[PDB]
């Protein structure tokens, strides 16, 4: 493969560029077409960004974008390096998330985070390096539930009953730490997820079994604790013998209904693309292996 | 830099495909001696609903020693249910004949050495291809009829992102998930799984797709190769 | 045909919570514009019985029954009463077709069978496909209720026509493995093309009956009493008689004005003025005006469109803002210096809505957009065009001008800004007629738009003839 | 009337253009093929006003 | 690539030569490091007798798989390998691989040959498993686990005897009853309830978001979603809600089915091509 990538600067560099860029040695940048040489506005995610359009756009951009680590910064070069499946790589991580020992790690777009300094880099006319945040696997479907919550719940509400739950979905708490979704529009592709949601839903309740439905009502006659007090008062304001056994029947519906849960599942779970085992006490580096 | 393996094949799966390349398939059985059954691109071929009538004619014309008759015989037994059986091999590697097959297959890697394909199972999304392109074989499930009818493909497109691919699988193939949702309704008794199933093969360059044809008992079926194809196998995962 | 088959669907799975019988209407150029039809939003409707009464009310009567207030501060019942009318309207499914088309061909090339009593076709630039519910309160269903369709564009326009049940079922009432519903559906067909018109006669759309629907399962009731009818036809009547008995409300308003000053016209604009002028063929020709603004005032006057933003849900409690800033006590010494600086008041410019309304050649411009500001010199009002330039109509002595003032306010003026002064009184008319009749419509979501409000929505969304349709 | 003007020219059915995923995974379409004979050389198209 | 393992307690002839046939099995450690002790070797420190084999495959997901590969003397030398690399491979689970299987780690089951005990502590290694087995194993404990609350009546009891028998190429085996002492471990009833309460919540709101849906384009494929509700209706026939608990029923379902993803996916972890006659080892290329 292209192993390596040429990354030509046309602005003459400054000392401060070339110092900046130095010590982004290791961040992870992405390029979209894969190419052996490219040129400085196509590094990064500066060509796409468009708050106009929403955030789920530049999402669907950035997942199928090429990913690559900074190497040596040389005159008007910048050599980016692209790492491959199961080999363990040194990573920066620039956004401003916590990263614990074990996390696997996604790709995303940058969120609002509260000081709105966020430290522009790299403003070489009115080119800018945006970079991606790398954020662990559970704030990652986090953001992408809470705004596929956001479409389904906003859809045929006015402003006025959107308002106070969208701004209470927009703010995710995440290692002590606060953020805030940038601009959920509600956009084709995510009319096409909240679809896809809709019939896996549909499939989900027409293919339970009797046994899967009624399960939790029986423990609930049996059995009380704070987990089922939750779960039962989720049911309530819309709240005996099996007259079938059927080992094959179960086994038949179970086998289809995780493939409907592997659908619904989808639309919230992200590509890992590195996996941590070292984590500097400074948490400005990390030491991953490469996933995809 | 490539990865090998060495598999025992019956005459009568080979007698079309003995060329020095194909894609080896391992296919289930309900039995106890021959449990697994070595199986060719070509000889799904003929179980496939997208073949035209000429070339399903003429592999039928061809495989009918008993070994292809008894596979196409295990092939049709479980409806719905086709790749929960298959398990996909390697790209092949040159062959040793005999009354007993030998055939090294490449299951990792790369080092001519082409992927073939028959013309009918060929589909391409989209009309112009970038320089890297990403293979795949999927299979969509068809219940339109009483029987499923299964459609094989082998694809080449640009995507490689999961969620991607399947959005424009899914915008593709919308009439047989609109079967699948039917037939849920029309026959509650019975159960299917899934729409269709995608599995990843390697990655090719987009220069390097060529249409030839491959003759065997003198019959001209038409093929598209892969001229320099590298294999990374992944999972059947399926989608609705 | 897919938004009629799952309207008919999600009617019948509703049909015992709400008993709507499912209505499927389809529009051509005769209702709608190619543009409008490209770009419309959404499709409203609105049931109404025998007695005027909208079915999202209280069934006996509503406090919106009494009379309206004049007040900025009440906002003719504020957000109560907007969210009593929002509840009133409820929305359907639709389809646009933009394309050249002939009905009977699209429904054949589609699954359906049709096997109309007569074959003639109908051609259409571009169809709309929607479902309407008409409410059966039991199973039972009137002649003299009506049907209201609203169709809605995105920067919040909307159009109304009304129907009665009588025009749509004066023929249909007259009268009277395992399979799926769509192929049945689909085999079954279509057995019915009516043309019904609105009450007013101003538009003609198509009704399309099938022969699957649940419907015809019901076998409910239908009758059509000729008092019945007769008390529909007044709340009708007092329906659209709504704009012009507020247009007689300040035209009464000014004669009496008139008599109580006696004659005696204060200058309230500036205009220099000469003494040397005959001010008696003034006099004729603002007599000459103010017939001829009756004669073609309208419902798009500035009347309707001054009271039009009072009745929307922010105004009431924006005009209880305003009067607490404009009777704020004087700020002490320590609040100047130590605490915050105050609001900035009320802006030197406001926005007015005019009748601009010249005789020599009789014209009356009616919706007409006017900035007005106080000079500094002496306290009269200069009225300005929009894009910032003065207007010279004060000048012309063939003109004479009706303003009304966001808050109600409405003068006269004659050639040389010369005025008369007073209020438009609301209180002929019911808190109810006005806000059903003139509320503005809100948006709910829907594609392409942003989550957060007040954000500048990018591309709008339109269904296109002329174009390759994109996916 | 779109058909009777296509069949009048020379010209093809219409097409989509590519998605912005697409586009951006590759760099063009190039929807005229090549002709089967190039006696003389590049094809210099008039562009008319 | 290679981990140390050092032992705190006194080795015996009979202890590594238990160990020294074990030269090329997986042994799973919580985290990476150059030099660990004994206890944090295999998966005996996540057992406890509260919550079982739901948990334990949890917990397995994310541990690091290593292979032994030496006893230099009081310490034990572990390899880990990278992905697509071919690599020698014992089988100790229940089970004979054929060539080309795709291979999974399921905790163990069953447990004597292997058993190194040493104070109180004693190596415990996952089962390497074909993922069909594994996934047909992993679907009749849910089973099992979905019986649990009517083990009163006597077709039941026959129910879960079939379920805990499974035949699988030449082996035979039972596999244990997620209930003890009438009772499903924590974990387990967690998994049953998430999957019941994810069903219930779907049936309750998918009306009212194929209705939202089919409002904006009304395509064929809502039509036949919206028929097959109506159906089902008429099946649970034969006997408003706010906007804050319509947020938290849509939050609810989509947190109950992240608890499922450890059991509704299936991690492949070595793929087998080439295997010895004894069936004892096979080797295989590695996935991670």
């Amino acid at each position: 493969m292209e192993a390596n990538i040429f990354c030509t600067f046309d602005h003459k560099l400054s000392i401060a560029d070339v110092g900046k860029l130095t010590k982004l040695v290791a961040a992870v940048v992405p390029i979209p077409q894969r190419l052996h040489l490219i040129k400085h506005y196509q590094l990064g995610l500066h060509q796409f960004v468009d708050h106009t359009r929403g955030y789920v756009r530049l999402r669907g951009l950035l997942r199928n974008m090429t990913l690559t680590l900074m190497r040596r910064v040389e005159g008007n070069q910048i050599l980016l390096h692209v790492p491959t499946h199961g080999l363990l790589y040194t990573v920066l991580n620039t956004g401003p998330v916590t990263w614990e020992k074990g996390d696997a790690l996604c790709v995303l777009p940058p969120l609002f985070h509260g000081p709105l300094a966020r430290e522009n880099l790299l403003t070489l006319g009115q080119w800018e390096l945006v970079l991606p945040w790398i954020v662990p696997m559970p704030l990652a479907l986090e953001i992408n539930q809470r705004l596929l919550i956001m479409g389904l719940f906003s859809l045929d509400r006015s402003y006025e009953e959107v308002k106070a739950a969208v701004q209470q979905l927009q703010t995710i708490t995440f290692r002590d730490a606060t953020f805030t979704i940038p601009d959920p529009v509600i956009d084709q592709h995510l009319l096409i997820d909240m679809k896809t949601a809709c019939l896996s839903m549909s499939m989900v309740a027409n293919l339970a079994s009797e046994l899967t439905m009624t399960y939790v009502r029986k423990l609930a006659l049996e059995d009380s604790s704070m987990l089922l007090v939750k779960c039962q008062e989720l049911l309530m304001r819309l709240d005996a013998r099996p007259q079938h056994v059927s080992p094959d029947d179960e086994i038949a519906r179970l086998s289809a209904l995780f493939v409907m849960l592997r659908q619904l599942d989808d639309l919230i779970r992200e590509q890992v693309v590195f996996t941590v085992c070292d984590v500097s006490p400074d948490n400005k580096s990390a030491t991953c292996i490469f996933k995809g | 830099q490539a990865l090998t393996a060495r598999f025992f094949v019956p005459e009568g799966l080979v007698e079309f495909e003995a060329q020095p390349g194909a894609l080896l398939i391992r296919m289930e059985t309900g039995c106890d001696s021959p449990r697994h059954l070595y199986i060719s691109l070509y000889l799904l071929g003929i179980r496939a609903s997208n073949v035209s009538a000429s070339t399903r004619c003429l592999l039928e014309s061809v495989y009918t020693a008993s070994a292809a008759r008894a596979a196409l015989q295990w092939l049709d037994l479980g409806p719905h249910l086709l790749h929960r059986r298959l398990e996909t091999l390697g790209c092949v590697k040159t062959v040793s004949l005999g009354i007993t097959s030998l055939l090294t297959c490449v299951m990792r890697g790369y080092l001519v050495f082409a992927l073939m394909i028959p013309k009918d199972m060929y589909l391409t999304w989209e009309e112009t291809r970038g320089r890297l392109q990403y293979v795949y074989l999927i299979i969509v499930y068809d219940y339109d009829g009483p029987e499923t009818r299964p459609g094989i493909y082998v694809l080449t497109s640009s995507i490689a992102h999961w969620q991607t691919l399947v959005d424009v699988a899914r915008g593709k193939f919308a009439r047989e998930r609109c079967s699948f949702v039917n037939r849920r309704i029309t026959r509650p008794r019975q159960i299917p799984l899934c729409t269709g199933v995608i599995q990843k093969l390697g990655w090719c360059l987009a220069d390097d797709i060529h249409t030839s044809f491959l003759v065997h008992k003198e019959l001209k079926l038409s093929v598209v190769r892969l001229d320099n194809f590298s294999v990374e196998l992944g999972d059947f995962r399926e989608f609705v | 045909m897919e938004t009629h088959l799952y309207s008919d669907l999600a009617f019948e799975a509703r049909f015992a919570d709400d008993e709507q019988l499912p209505l499927h209407l389809v529009l051509d150029q005769e209702v709608l514009s190619n543009e409008e039809a490209e770009t419309l939003r959404y499709v409203y409707y609105r049931n109404v019985d025998s007695a005027g009464r909208s079915t999202g009310r209280a069934p006996g009567g509503d406090e919106d029954d009494a009379p309206a207030s004049d007040d900025a501060e009440d906002a003719v019942g504020g957000d109560r009463a907007f969210d009593r009318e929002r509840r009133t309207w409820q929305r359907a499914c639709f389809r646009v077709l933009p394309r050249p088309l002939e009905l009977l061909d699209y429904l054949r090339q589609s699954g359906l069978t049709v096997t109309l009593e007569k074959e003639q076709r109908v051609r259409m630039f571009y169809a709309v496909f929607t479902t309407l519910g008409l409410r059966c309160p039991d199973n039972r269903l009137s002649g003299a209720q009506t049907l209201h369709l609203r169709l809605v564009w995105p920067d919040g326009s909307y159009r109304d026509w009304e129907f009665l049940a009588r025009d749509l079922l004066r023929e249909e009432m007259e009268a009277n493995d395992e399979v799926a519903r769509t192929d049945e559906w689909k085999g079954a067909g279509v057995s019915r093309l009516r043309e019904v018109w609105d009450v007013q006669h101003r538009v003609r759309l198509r009704v399309l009956w099938y022969v699957n629907s649940f419907w015809r399962s019901r076998e409910l009731s239908y009758d059509d009493h000729e008092v019945e009818l007769y008390r529909a036809l007044d709340a009708y009547r007092a329906r659209i008689a709504v704009e012009y008995v507020l247009i007689r409300a300040v035209r009464d308003e000014i004669y009496a004005v008139l008599r109580r000053d006696g004659g005696a016209l204060p200058q309230r604009f500036a205009c220099h003025v000469s003494r040397n002028m005959s001010w008696r063929v003034v006099w004729e020709l603002c007599r000459h005006a103010l017939a001829l603004w009756m004669d073609w005032a309208d419902v798009r006057s500035c009347i309707i469109k001054a009271l039009t933003p009072r009745l929307s849900r922010g105004a009431a409690a924006a005009a209880q803002r305003a009067r607490r800033q404009r009777e704020r006590s004087a700020p002490k010494p320590q609040e100047l210096l130590f605490g915050p600086r105050n609001e900035s008041g009320p802006p030197a410019e406001q926005t007015w809505y005019a009748d601009v309304v010249r005789c020599v050649r009789a014209q009356v411009d009616l919706g007409v957009e006017v900035r007005a500001a106080r000079c500094p010199r002496t306290g009269l009002w200069i009225v300005r065009d929009r894009r910032g330039r003065l207007r010279r109509w004060l000048s012309q002595p063939e003109v004479c001008v009706l303003y009304v003032t966001p808050d109600l306010d409405f003068y006269w003026v004659l050639p040389g800004g010369f005025a008369v002064s007073s209020r438009v009184t609301l209180h002929g008319l019911a808190q109810r007629a006005l806000r059903d009749r003139f509320q503005n419509f809100e948006a709910v979501l829907a594609r392409g738009m942003h989550v957060e409000a007040g954000r500048q929505e990018p591309e709008t969304p339109r269904v296109s003839g002329r174009r390759l349709p994109f996916d | 009337v779109d058909r009777w003007i296509r069949h009048a020219a020379g010209v093809e059915r219409p097409q989509l253009l590519d998605t912005e995923t697409i586009s951006m995974l590759t760099f063009g379409s190039m929807s005229e093929r090549n002709a089967a004979a190039t006696v003389h050389g590049q094809k210099a198209a008039c562009e008319l006003i």
